[PDB]
């Protein structure tokens, strides 16, 4: 390296991406949906939560590395050198908008603004605002103002889908106990037999299949 | 003007609206530049402007 | 603690009405079956079940509406006294 | 390196830092309150807790880097003159009455003047008619008065929220039964049919939106 | 021993060994067979998880060992030292064959090629047609695609083998019902005879020998 | 010791005294209910149900106040007698 002070930075944030991935990416949802997949099914172990997340992690990969690779390419160039203080600020924070991007895209406005009048400690904190005029807020917003507003809308979001796919499950249980009843075996539980019906219903769907291509699609767009 | 213009990122981020005449650029440059508060300079090839 | 006091007491007066209703439905429509076997002096187990999941389901889709604008009002309330102190 | 004892001094902090963290900041209650959210929505593994602490962690820096600016422009960006013990004491005590005011906002008097007390371990056993319930105030307590009740009165805080954020879903799921039971569907839990009900619930008030919002209002 | 560098991924490759068995590898779908069985008879406890796991290793080291031996045997042998990236890499991906040629039987062609259409550069307009010869698409797609791919086909076709063997157990747990009820005894639970009735009928089928050798057929050769 | 058997009889005697009313209630509804569908020959099952949900919830609403200074009272003194020793 040419510079000790980039080394630094660059372990700083080698050794933060964990985290990272964890609250400001997509795995954020697919994590969480393969998880209700199998609540709504009604296994208990299986598959394995390191399978479920192994492919999660996978197919995020693909959303997320052309911004990487976008940054990089970005980066490694040595092609100017910096005059001053806010030269180099100035080509560093034009190195993030690729990501900040990405991440107002998704967010929701409201928050980001509420957050940013709340790290300054502008007019204590909350006042209220005769007049409303918005002042090509997209690229004024801090990235640390942008993260949490991203991770609590693709939560919801997640949340959302999870309903989605509980109802024709849900069906399936309430028709198989009122058949029982019509034959009045009143005694007998409808967890016996209304699992292999779901197994069979999820089979012939090809759940798997629809549920990760929809995903990727929400993201991508693809022949 | 005849010269390629260069603006600052942060100048960029102001807007206006109105109908304009150019009769003689370098005068409508300087009222511009004490009405909105920019800066601006010319090294004989191009137009900087800044904030 | 006249917070705690309010919202302790809605919680169980709103159990006892959303679930009034179905449970009256099922009781009616209950007791005139049982009664038209009786007067027919016919009998059989299942017509009351039969007709017990068509009231309650059409209590539900005439209700449900009312029981989605009760459980936000309630919801959006606990969240405000909660933070209410600041 | 300026003087190197207090050299020493930088590095101890530094190394202390995360538990001062754990436990004299609003970090411990933002932590709990989200996690009692998801047991309340009765959700086991999801999401994972490294989000909910990474949320956690974000929003508690709006509301502690006012106070770390001015104890930074403090100490390290003004050069200073001292000389002797008494006046390097001082000096030093007095930047620290930024953070101090906080926790005497957010802390209960009577058990932070009690462990006051218990330090100095005076006369102890002192009564009640020692203390008369004041008011207004120029005390200056100890930090190490101050810590423990501080923690000791947030935790109180957050149990108090989660008391009410259950609610909602208590009566989501007693209603479901006694429709089951108007059934003669008693053989069935109602835990499959209740559990996508008090996920669009949740969704159709915006909790996570209002929880934050609210949350933060209280520190401003 | 050897270039730093070989070393370096030698070591890597060892750290990550347990998620490729548990994301690219039989292994996922006898774990996954064997606890259906055990749902299926309706024991909670019996046998360990502990148990069913060690035999599901088990089983999956003898498929997968003759493609590790292989792998090995390619790679030490001195034949050659190479003199540019290309004959290198050429050099490297010609050693992996037998495994991409495994994962290709099992992964889904169609599934498999919209994920390796996800991976292309992105383009401002939608990207630019192609049609490819088999040497690569048939023989050679790439294993970033490959993987995702052969998860999701293999838990899929694990819930397909768990509806079939649930069959005969609900047919059993009807006809009992029915009979107690023939009999007037409306009354008592019919768990506490269908039960034994089921392990019964597994011992008399001997369900354990019979799993145990078809799955291994299914991917071995044995004459 | 005393101070232990104390207080551990005396938790399964609140027990008893709280949980007492709405289960006497529960038993003379079910009594009363039954004894009516035999002299008017009736063979409803959910009547009980709807009616001895309305008797227990009343009277929650109305000791819903002394249950609360009961176990106030009752933590206050075990607190003191775990850690009140000199
Ligand atoms: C799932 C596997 C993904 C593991 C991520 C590997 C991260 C490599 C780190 C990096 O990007 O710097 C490489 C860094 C790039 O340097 P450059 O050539 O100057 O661009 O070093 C290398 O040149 C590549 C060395 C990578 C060796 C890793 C082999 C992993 C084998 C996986 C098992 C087979
Ligand atoms: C809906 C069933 C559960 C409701 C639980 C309500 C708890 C209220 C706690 C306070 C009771 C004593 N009170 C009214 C004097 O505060
Ligand atoms: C037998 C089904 C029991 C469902 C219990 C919950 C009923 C109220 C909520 C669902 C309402 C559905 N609706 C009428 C909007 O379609
Ligand atoms: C088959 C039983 C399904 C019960 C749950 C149905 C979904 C919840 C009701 C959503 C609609 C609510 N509503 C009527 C206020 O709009
Ligand atoms: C047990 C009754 C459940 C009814 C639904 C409760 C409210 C959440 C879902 C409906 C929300 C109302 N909305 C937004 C659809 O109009
Ligand atoms: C199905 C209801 C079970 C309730 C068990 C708890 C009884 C005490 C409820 C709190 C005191 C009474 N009240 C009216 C304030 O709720
Ligand atoms: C399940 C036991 C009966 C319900 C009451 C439980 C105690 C709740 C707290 C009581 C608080 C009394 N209060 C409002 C005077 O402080």
């Amino acid at each position: 390296m040419g510079n000790d002070i980039s080394l630094i930075a660059l372990l700083a944030f080698s050794t933060l991406l964990p985290f990272i991935i964890a609250s400001g990416t997509c795995f954020v949802k697919f994590s969480i949906v393969f998880v209700m997949v199998r609540n709504a099914l009604g296994l208990q172990q299986i598959p394995s939560n390191m399978t479920l997340n192994g492919v999660a992690l996978l197919l995020s990969m693909f959303v997320m590395w052309p911004i990487m690779h976008d940054a990089y390419v970005y980066f490694e160039d040595e092609d100017v050198t910096f005059n001053d203080i806010s030269s180099l600020s100035k080509h560093v924070d034009e190195g993030l908008d690729g990501y900040r991007d990405y991440l107002i895209k998704y967010s929701d406005r409201e928050l980001v603004q509420f957050f940013e009048n709340a790290q300054l400690k502008r007019q204590y904190g909350e006042e209220t605002e005769t007049v409303k005029r918005d002042k090509d807020e997209i690229e004024k917003p801090s990235i640390f103002a942008l993260l949490p507003a991203y991770a609590l809308s693709e939560i919801k979001s997640a949340f959302k889908i999870g309903f989605y796919l509980y109802l024709p499950f849900v069906v399936v249980d309430l028709v198989v106990s009122s058949v029982l009843l019509a034959l009045g075996m009143m005694m007998m539980s409808p967890v016996t037999i209304s699992t292999p019906i779901k197994l069979v219903l999820f089979v012939a769907l090809d759940g798997w299949t629809l549920l990760s291509k929809g995903l990727i699609l929400q993201y991508m767009d693809i022949a | 003007l005849k010269e390629p213009v260069i603006v600052s990122k942060m100048a960029a981020r102001k807007k206006i609206t109105g109908n304009f005449e150019f009769h003689d650029p370098n005068a409508l440059l300087e009222k511009l530049s004490l009405q909105l508060g920019l800066i601006w300079y010319f090294d004989g090839q191009a137009i900087y402007i800044y904030d | 603690m006249d917070d705690l006091v309010f919202a302790g007491n809605k919680a169980l007066y709103l159990v006892l009405i959303l679930s009034g209703w179905p449970t009256i439905v099922a009781t009616i429509i209950g007791l005139l079956v049982g009664l038209f076997q009786t007067v027919t002096q016919l009998q059989e187990q299942t017509l009351p079940f039969g007709i017990k999941l068509l009231g309650v389901c059409l209590c539900l889709f005439l209700l449900s509406g009312w029981y989605g604008e009760v459980l936000l009002s309630y919801g959006r309330q606990v969240i405000f006294l909660a933070l209410a102190k600041g």
